[PDB]
């Protein structure tokens, strides 16, 4: 009949009018963390300068997502595939380094030890194309015990534990922003 | 309804015979057909009733002669010949909105232009409910004085940026600031050609209205009051700055110095609002 | 001809950047960075970082907190959170701070986390106070 | 010094110093700098 073919034709155009209000509101967003992401690049690659630099090689997981190995999740997409910690209300705004110092401390103030880990997030490649990929995390103690450490001056406890915790929180701040913009 | 068929037929014409009376006396007549669909159900009865072949939705073979013939008797009449004028407005009821039948096909193509009126603009309670993007104007500007067509234009094109824009930005809010900017102007803008029953309003508060509307000097106040404002602010310069109003009419246009002289008319009457 | 890159969350100072000395304010003490200065690690303090550009150039940033990483490239990535300009200051609104951090800290009481706060405020005052008027 | 032995982290030291340092800006960069939370 007519009128079926006219309410089905008129259910995919207002089915196509939503999806490019999503496509336009995306837009905005992705335009929006590139330009953040442009500032925000040179930091990570500052906070990774000195892991590239000491070379240190060789567990934790830090998930990084939106709304025996011990897994962090930030996001609810975490928790609705799959938990030490979930965040929610999470997504509608842009990330700032005072998410990732509440991330960083949370996972260091949890009073479980780790020698090794990684940041499971979406590294942005290109505007259609995003790769998982992940960013080596060491601690206080896997640092203290690499042998290019020795070559680093002026080293006490105090001193590797403050740095550990302020380069975790770049790190983080650093893969927040990736993925925000790959997303 | 009570009268036969034949005469529902007739009025149309019976009324433009009056009309082209002073068309040709060299005045100006203004006609209303209310409506032409009624007419075309009577003909389509009379054509049945006479045996005569019918056509589409049991239609004649000769309503958009009926209908072609009745409203090309509407003209501009050359000075030599008077220079009087017969002005139509046919009226056509649609059911459901379907623009594609037999008979409003027939009308809008014969007619220069059309007014579409929106049930669903109706039922929001915006009032009168003109659909913007579907009503036409052949003549356009042309139609139009200086001071109307120089503000309408620029209200024209600035709702039709609204319109591009408002379809994908229902409730966004991570957005650029041209489009909520543009939002913001559309919205000022719609509630501005809002008006009640039975008050025109001159060309005069029309010009000022809508020139207040499209020079971003009603960004500062709420939609809900922009009617309030209509009703306070066309009194103020009725009261307070009628040589402003008197230099408009008399050159008019809107000079510069009218536009600067306005602006500070607008930003005394803002600040006491 | 030390490559002195200077990052925030905010803003990116210098990426790689040639520059020639670097008066980093620490957590170890306020120490000088030349070209191949030392490898060493460092965490920085309220204080001012005074950067000597290639031209003779001096200029000055107030940093609240980071890391400083010089390494054996004589390469310097100093990462504060929030790194302004010194001439980006407010001298009156560091006094109120100052004295609104003296004020959290008398008012402490018992309160110990209060009263690192006091104390962490106390510093970013006199910091703000000394660089406004430096 | 104290922050450490007050069972505070360096982060949470980073965050008070920086929320007592985007204070210090009065004209327009206040509003600018600030990135909520």
């Amino acid at each position: 009949t007519l009128k079926a073919v006219s309410i089905r034709l008129k259910s995919v155009k207002n089915i196509q009018k939503i999806t490019q209000s999503m496509k336009m509101v995306s837009a905005a967003k992705y335009t929006k963390a590139e330009r953040e992401l442009r500032v925000a690049k040179p930091y990570g690659q500052g906070a990774m300068k000195f892991y590239e630099k000491t070379e240190l090689k060789g567990q934790l997981i830090i998930a990084i997502s939106s709304d025996d190995t011990m897994v962090i999740c930030v996001g609810d997409k975490i928790r609705n595939i799959l938990l030490a910690m979930v965040c929610n209300d999470f997504g509608r705004r842009p990330p700032v380094f005072e998410d990732a110092t509440k991330v960083a401390r949370a996972v260091l103030e949890s009073g479980m030890e780790f020698t090794n880990g990684k940041i499971v997030y979406n590294a942005f490649r290109s505007v259609v194309s995003f790769r998982t990929t992940d960013i080596p995390v060491f601690s206080k103690n896997a640092i203290e015990s690499a042998d290019s450490i020795a070559a680093y001056d002026s080293l006490d406890s105090d001193v590797i534990q403050s740095y550990v915790e302020y380069s975790l929180a770049s790190l983080i701040y650093y893969t927040m922003k990736e993925n925000a913009t790959s997303e | 309804a009570s009268d036969a068929a034949p005469l529902q037929y007739l009025a149309p014409y019976s009324g433009c015979a009056m009309g082209e009376f002073f068309r040709d006396n060299g005045k100006h007549a203004l006609i209303i057909y209310d409506d032409l669909s009624k007419q075309a159900v009577a003909y389509r009865q009379m054509s049945l009733l006479l045996r005569r072949p019918p056509g589409r939705e049991a239609y004649p073979g000769d309503v958009f002669y009926l209908h072609s013939r009745l409203l090309e008797r509407a003209a501009k009449m050359s000075e030599s010949n008077g220079g009087g004028s017969l002005t139509a407005l046919p009226v056509i009821e649609t059911q459901a909105g379907d623009v594609s039948a037999y008979i409003p096909t027939n009308v809008i193509s014969i007619t220069d232009g059309q007014i579409f009126l929106e049930t669903e603009l109706f039922y929001k309670g915006i009032r009168p409910a003109i659909n913007v993007g579907l009503s036409v104007s052949r003549v356009g500007s042309a139609a139009q004085t200086r001071a109307m067509k120089q503000v309408a234009g620029s209200m024209k094109l600035e709702l039709a940026q609204y319109r591009e824009v408002a379809a994908f930005a229902q409730f966004g809010s991570d957005l650029d600031a041209s489009t909520q900017q543009l939002l913001s102007r559309g919205v000022r803008l719609t509630e501005l050609l809002k008006q009640g029953q039975y008050v025109p309003m001159a060309i005069e508060d029309q010009v000022a209205i809508i020139y207040c509307g499209v020079r971003g000097h009603l960004d500062k106040v709420e939609p809900s009051k922009i009617t309030k404002f209509e009703k306070e602010f066309s009194q103020h310069i009725k009261t307070s700055h009628r040589d402003i109003l008197d230099t408009i009419a008399k050159e008019g246009q809107i000079s510069p110095d009218t536009d600067a002289k306005l602006k500070k008319v607008v930003t005394d009457f803002l600040s006491t609002f | 001809q030390m490559a002195f890159t200077f990052a925030a969350p905010s803003q990116v100072f210098y990426n790689n950047a040639n520059i020639r000395q670097v008066d980093v304010p620490s957590f170890s003490g306020s120490f000088g960075i030349l070209p191949a200065h030392v490898a060493t690690l460092a965490v920085l303090k309220p204080g001012v970082v005074t950067v000597y550009q290639e031209d003779g150039s001096t200029k000055k940033y107030f940093v609240s907190s980071g890391t400083v990483t010089v390494n054996d490239d004589s390469s310097v990535q100093v990462l504060a959170e929030e790194a302004v300009p010194v001439e980006n200051l407010d001298l009156q609104a560091a006094r109120d701070i100052l004295s609104k951090a003296q004020s959290d800290v008398t008012s402490a009481g018992a309160d110990m986390l209060k009263l690192a706060e006091g104390q962490i405020a106390v510093e970013v005052g006199e910091a703000l106070v000394k660089a406004a008027e430096g | 010094s104290g922050r450490r032995g007050r069972h505070v982290d360096f982060g949470a030291s980073v965050d008070f110093e920086v929320h007592m340092m985007r204070r210090a800006l009065k004209p327009e960069l206040r509003n600018e700098a600030i990135k909520r939370e």
